[PDB]
């Protein structure tokens, strides 16, 4: 049984001015 | 639906072409999730009013005295960026009022009369306000509608936006009052063009308006600008021939949808890069095909107005004085036999009882006006809708700041003759236990700390001064562990140890338990370490003195007050321990109700204070139930004040430099707003 | 999920069509960066 995860990319933080935000999949931008 | 706008209103569509360059390139410097600009063709100010308020438009920029005709209901309508008028070194926010004429015109300021006037617009603040408010009472009878005697005091003129149906001598140099550009004589260029072209001999406008004009110095030395001294002088020098001062013009906005932070959002990417010469291709502040639109040619920045600052004290209160009795037409003659009835001002509910047996105990000449903060009742002076208060020397900085002055100052020594006696003040300490003895004030990381409230003297400016130059860092919800201090911000742990329950945690009045100098006392002996109180406190609430059960079987030798050496001194000892000496509380009130509440609260003193028996079942207005409720209850008279009013002079030096030594580290919105006035 | 839902209403709420033969050469940057932008987010939307 699964007790363990093993993928964790999902954490995003964005700009204070929060115009871009940042990825952990490629290409990283939506740019 | 791009859900991001600000809308924009322009005033023809000879304003609305800068509108559309302003949009087109605002739209390439911000991102697409930024902000954008869109534009609204609206045919005359007052319509645009009408138009943000009923949710059309967001935007538009407007004179000083034309926001006192927009903030009034149904509009509601509140300033929210402001601009500079000075060079980006020194930035200027008043501005000047002059009234230029011909050279040889012969006229000096009382000679006006009969003679064809250029105004700039109908409640425009440095072109009507200034000009009727100077001349205004040498006008007959009847004044009331204004322009039907500024009309048969003119021999014709040009002001636009008044009606020229009921009003012809108004419009009459002009063809027809237009609120545009296009009349060819509304605006400072407008009003000089009136005086250039021949036909008026008098034309009012701000200083900068002759050298924008003319780009000729001789020409510039012909036209001469008249004073209040009834002498002409030259327009190279206005700072000593201006008629007033006024504040600066502003983009209102909504009171309630907003939005302002996308107005401060657009507007200071806007002046980055299109301020002055930093663009080449677009200007902000300059036109091809005309002047002042949307903006003036004498800007140079744009900063916040601060949330605190509504309409009212934004214009201030002589020129919100000046506009309204304009309006009213009252003109006071003013001699001082009688005065009116004291409005006096309250917080909380409580002070609202003690204030309104008061009330009836006098004749009627105190009444009362309630708050629910301090710091909203000091704004509450401010505008007019109370007179005085009695505010501590921390709350009579702030007071001091925003234009009030103290008139009378509590004594505590008992003397035969104490109306006349300075005290110097009142010592601060902190207090703690015999049951904790390795408390130290060189050892205070992690511990709880008590306060009266934020920005009292003896609770917080005295001590918190003292640790910052210690911890050299603003936040001191880091450095104390818990702690009851009242007024600070609801996030805090300084917020969440007090007891005022339910919703009324941390909320700086009475409603609070913990609120005081007693109630700081109360989170000392129930949860605390250490409390900041006067040195007085331990006295007043040791041994039966306070019926109330907590304070009835205390005692006073378990509580010792700290040195800040490190060193214990009793509390028997106040002299020898205390962290500073701080001055003694204040009555404050406006400059003009000065006399008023003196000879009032002198008068009111000497048959409610402390000679005065049996309180119970009767009056006595220094005593109160032990809350400390309008008045610090051991007072003992108001004393008079002489060659010392204003808070400079009263607080004294050494208090004065350690306010000022902790003015980086305040968070009081209505300081900021008082000293946003600064320039 | 509320990008890429507000992209897709965005530009086949372009495709009404406003029909020009022609436009400013301004305007047909602030065209194609503008839906090409709108490609920007869906795409980046998918994969997340
Ligand atoms: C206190 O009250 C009495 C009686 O009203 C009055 O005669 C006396 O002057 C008052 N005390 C002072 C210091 O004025
Ligand atoms: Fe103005
Ligand atoms: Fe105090």
């Amino acid at each position: 049984s699964t007790n363990t995860t093993d993928n964790i990319d999902y954490f995003d933080i964005s700009d204070e001015s929060n115009y871009y935000l940042i990825s952990q999949l490629r290409p990283h931008f939506s740019n | 639906v791009p859900d991001k706008t600000v809308r924009w209103c322009a005033v023809s569509e000879h304003e609305a072409t800068k509108c559309q360059s302003f949009r087109d390139h605002m739209k390439s410097v911000i991102p697409s999730d930024g902000p954008s600009v869109a534009c609204v063709k609206k045919a005359s100010y007052l319509d645009c009013i009408r138009a943000i308020a009923a949710n059309e438009a967001d935007a538009v920029t407007l004179d000083a005295g034309l926001v006192y005709d927009a903030y009034l209901a149904p509009n509601n309508l509140k300033p929210v960026v402001a601009e500079f008028y000075g060079s980006k070194e020194d930035p200027q926010t008043f501005y000047y009022a002059v009234a230029v004429v011909k050279k040889d015109s012969g006229f000096q300021m009382n000679q006006l009369r009969g003679k064809k006037s250029c105004h700039t617009g109908l409640g425009r603040s440095a072109g009507w306000n200034i000009p009727i408010g100077l001349l205004y009472c040498d006008l007959p009878e009847p004044r009331k509608p204004l322009e039907k005697a500024v009309a048969n005091f003119f021999s014709g003129s040009c002001a636009p936006c008044a009606d020229g149906t009921d009003f012809p001598q108004l419009c009459q140099l002009c063809p027809g009052c237009g609120c545009s550009t296009l009349n060819q004589y509304f605006g400072y260029s407008g009003a000089f063009k009136c005086l250039k072209d021949g036909a008026g001999d008098v034309a009012f406008v701000k200083h900068s308006t002759i050298f924008e004009n003319l780009a000729n110095k001789a020409d510039r030395d012909q036209y001469e600008l008249l004073c209040l001294d009834n002498t002409r002088k030259p327009v190279d020098e206005y700072k000593d021939c201006h008629l007033a001062q006024v504040p600066s013009h502003t983009v209102v906005a909504r009171s309630m949808g907003g939005k302002e932070d996308l107005i401060w959002e657009l507007l200071n990417q806007a002046q980055e890069h299109f301020g002055k010469d930093k663009s080449k291709e677009f200007q902000l502040f300059s036109s091809p095909h005309g002047k002042d639109l949307l903006f003036k040619d004498s800007a140079h920045g744009f900063l916040k107005v601060p949330p605190r600052m509504d309409a009212k004290m934004y214009l201030g209160y002589e020129y919100v004085t000046a506009i309204r009795n304009l309006r009213e037409g009252t003109c006071p003659e003013a001699p001082t036999d009688e005065c009116k009835p004291v409005k006096w001002c309250a917080l909380s509910h409580h002070e609202r009882l003690k204030c309104d047996e008061w009330s009836v105990n006098s004749v009627g000449k105190i009444e009362c006006v309630s708050a629910e903060t301090t710091e909203d009742c000091i704004a509450k002076i401010m505008n007019g809708e109370a007179d005085a208060m009695s505010l501590d020397g921390g709350f009579v900085y702030i007071a001091g700041k925003c234009g009030l002055v103290p008139v009378l100052a509590e004594n505590y020594n008992k003397s035969d003759n104490c109306e006349d006696t300075p005290e110097a003040g009142y010592f601060a300490v902190a207090v703690v236990k015999k049951s904790a003895s390795d408390l130290t004030w060189d050892n205070l990381k992690g511990k709880k700390s008590c306060h009266t409230a934020v920005g009292r003297t003896a609770g917080w400016n005295i001590p918190m001064g003292l640790l910052y130059n210690k911890i050299n860092h603003c936040r001191f919800d880091e450095f104390f562990s818990e702690g009851c201090a009242p007024g600070s911000k609801k996030d805090s742990s300084l917020c969440k140890l007090c007891m005022g329950s339910g919703l009324n945690l941390c909320e700086p009045n009475n409603k609070e338990g913990y609120y005081g100098y007693t109630g700081a006392f109360r989170c000392l002996v129930e949860k605390g370490d250490v409390a900041f109180v006067k040195h007085q406190t331990v006295p007043q609430n040791t041994g039966g003195k306070n019926p109330d059960p907590w304070a009835k079987n205390l005692n006073e030798k378990d509580y010792e007050l700290l040195c800040l050496d490190g060193t214990r001194k009793p509390v028997e000892e106040y002299a020898n321990c205390h962290l500073a000496r701080a001055p003694n509380h204040a009555v404050v009130t406006r400059k003009d109700k000065e006399a008023c509440v003196h000879k009032i609260l002198r008068q009111q003193q000497h048959l409610f204070g402390s000679n005065v028996t049996d309180c119970s079942g009767n009056f006595c207005l220094f005593r109160s139930e032990t809350k400390d409720l309008l008045f610090r209850d051991d007072t003992v008279c108001l004393a008079k004040l002489h060659d010392r009013n204003t808070y400079e002079k009263y607080l004294g030096e050494e208090y004065v430099k350690a306010v000022g030594n902790l003015r980086k580290c305040s968070t009081s919105s209505l300081l900021e707003a008082c000293t946003f006035r600064r320039p | 999920l509320q990008k890429v839902k507000h992209s897709i209403d965005q530009v086949t709420a372009l495709s009404d069509g406003v029909k020009p033969k022609q436009v400013t050469k301004n305007r047909l940057k602030e065209y194609y960066f503008n839906i090409g932008n709108y490609y920007s987010i869906f795409k980046f939307g998918k994969d997340s």
